């Protein structure tokens, strides 16, 4: 977070924990909204043989 | 007898098979045909059927069903409908070119067979459905029939025996499906050549809705010789349940492609080498052989090395005698392409009536073309096997089964070639 070192120290002391380590606000660890095109897999019955529905 | 295939010229039913003599009545009678036919007819229908059973004659059209029993099916008291007999002369099975030889070179033998069979089954008349392409053979057959009519061999008081029998010839119009017995019946009746669904069996309801029996040209033509020479004579040749002499239309990659009458249960390699001069390039150059026309599955060279050309032995070899049209394929043959061509033949000769045949055969043809190009995946081979199994046994006629069998044989014996071709195609792209 964009806070002065003094403010950070006061905040951590008042909380009693190092808040800068785990800040609730999300900055850059977020995943990119634009992602590579996925290729989802097929199921166990996506076969051209021994796939008779009577057996499943 | 343990070693078969030593048939002598004194034991060959078709003596003018090569057309080197007079096909007309004079030559036929000089060769022993049309001999004491009156006594044969007066002997009794039961006697004739018993002689056929003693000979152990089985269906020479490909089914292999015992001919004596099949003909005995129609030896019943008349139901009021005029009984008829049909002689299957379509010969549409690829590789099968025997019936043509019989009709064109010994037509009077076939006519005498028709008379004897009709007497044995109490048939009013016989309709020989010949293939339309066999126009000259049909002309020869008609000339023979005219000669028989004028000589009194057939017609009213046939051979002076009192039996009133007629022989009709109906030309086809280019349909392999017409080879099927019920499809043949429908074609004669004037409808599209689409096979019926048994029951009713043809013996009960057949041509013109009358008791009818369909028999192969060879099957009918051997009946008078079987009667005259005795059933024991016919039985002596061939193993038990595989007795007689079968015409072998050796064709393909052989040095001397020809049709030869040889004893049943003859070793395949012997038959190929004895008459056709062996496989082109030698025995080792052979790839595979289709023993019976095209419907029967192929047998690889390993099995071809030691196998008897009879019904039972070939059944053990995952194939059948069928029409005994040996199609020899050398190792310069793309087996995939050949089987695909056969599948295409079936596709272009399917009636289209039954859904499995109509759609599955075309689907298999597409997949086979893709296999020939290698444009596929290895699992598609198992998929094709499943498709063939689905078609087989689920169709009105046996055309679907006889089209599934080649694919099954190709997979079962040369799957490595298919997989390797697919690999090669993948590497190219
Ligand atoms: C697709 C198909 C084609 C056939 N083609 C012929 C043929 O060309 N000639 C023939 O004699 N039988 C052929 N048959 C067999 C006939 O249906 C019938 O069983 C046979 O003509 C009777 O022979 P058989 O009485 O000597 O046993 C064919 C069968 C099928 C299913
Ligand atoms: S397996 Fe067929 S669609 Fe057929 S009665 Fe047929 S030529 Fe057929």
């Amino acid at each position: 977070a964009s806070a002065t070192r003094v403010i950070q120290l006061l905040r951590n002391w008042a909380s009693g924990r190092d808040l800068q380590a785990k800040l609730q606000l999300r900055y850059q660890e977020i995943s990119k909204r634009t992602q590579p095109p996925p290729k989802l897999p097929v199921g166990p019955s996506h076969k051209l043989s021994n796939n008779y529905y009577c057996t499943r | 007898k343990t070693s078969f295939g030593s048939l002598k010229d004194e034991d060959r039913i078709f003596t003018n098979l090569y057309g080197r003599h007079d096909w007309r009545l004079k030559g036929a009678q000089s060769r022993g045909d049309w001999y004491k036919t009156k006594e044969i007819l007066l002997k009794g229908p039961d006697w004739i059927l018993g002689e056929v059973k003693t000979s152990g004659l089985r269906g020479r059209g490909g089914a292999g069903f015992p001919t004596g029993l099949k003909w005995s099916f129609m030896n019943k008291p008349s139901d009021g409908r005029p009984k008829y007999l049909v002689v299957n002369a379509d010969e549409g099975e690829p590789g099968t070119c025997k019936d043509r030889e019989i009709i064109r070179h010994d037509p009077h033998k076939l006519v005498e067979g028709c008379l004897v069979g009709g007497r044995a089954m109490g048939a009013r008349a016989a309709y020989i459905y010949i293939r339309g392409e066999f126009y000259n053979e049909a002309s020869n057959l008609q000339v023979a029939i005219r000669e028989a009519y004028e000589a009194g061999l057939i017609g009213k008081n046939a051979c002076g025996s009192g039996y009133d029998f007629d022989v009709f010839v109906v030309r086809g119009a280019g349909a392999y499906i017409c080879g099927e017995e019920t499809a043949l019946i429908e074609s004669i009746e004037g409808k599209q050549g689409k096979p019926r669904l048994k029951p009713p069996f043809p013996a009960d309801v057949g041509v013109f809705g009358c008791p009818t029996t369909v028999a192969n040209v060879e099957t009918v033509a051997v009946s008078p010789t079987i009667c005259r020479r005795g059933g024991a004579w016919f039985a002596s040749f061939g193993r038990e349940r595989n007795s007689g002499t079968k015409l072998f239309n050796i064709s393909g990659h052989v040095n001397h492609p020809c049709t030869v009458e040889e004893e049943m249960s003859v070793p395949l390699k012997e038959l190929i080498e004895k008459h056709a001069g062996g496989v082109i390039g030698g025995w080792d150059n052979l790839l595979a052989v289709i023993p019976g026309g095209s419907s029967t599955p192929l047998i690889p060279k390993s099995v071809c090395e030691t196998v008897l050309m009879d019904f039972d032995a070939l059944v053990q070899a995952q194939t059948g005698l069928g029409t005994a049209a040996v199609i020899v394929m050398d190792r310069s043959t793309d087996i995939v392409k050949a089987i695909a061509r056969l599948i295409e033949f079936y596709k272009h000769e399917s009636c289209g009536q039954c859904t499995p045949c109509r759609e599955g055969v075309d689907w298999m043809n597409k997949v086979m073309a893709r296999f020939v190009k290698g444009d596929a995946r290895p699992a598609e081979i198992d998929s094709l096997w499943e498709i063939s199994k689905q078609i087989e046994g689920h169709t009105i006629c046996a055309l679907g089964d006889g089209a599934a069998w080649p694919v099954q044989g190709l997979i079962r014996h040369f799957r490595p070639e298919l997989e390797e071709r697919m690999q090669q195609f993948a590497l190219q792209h």
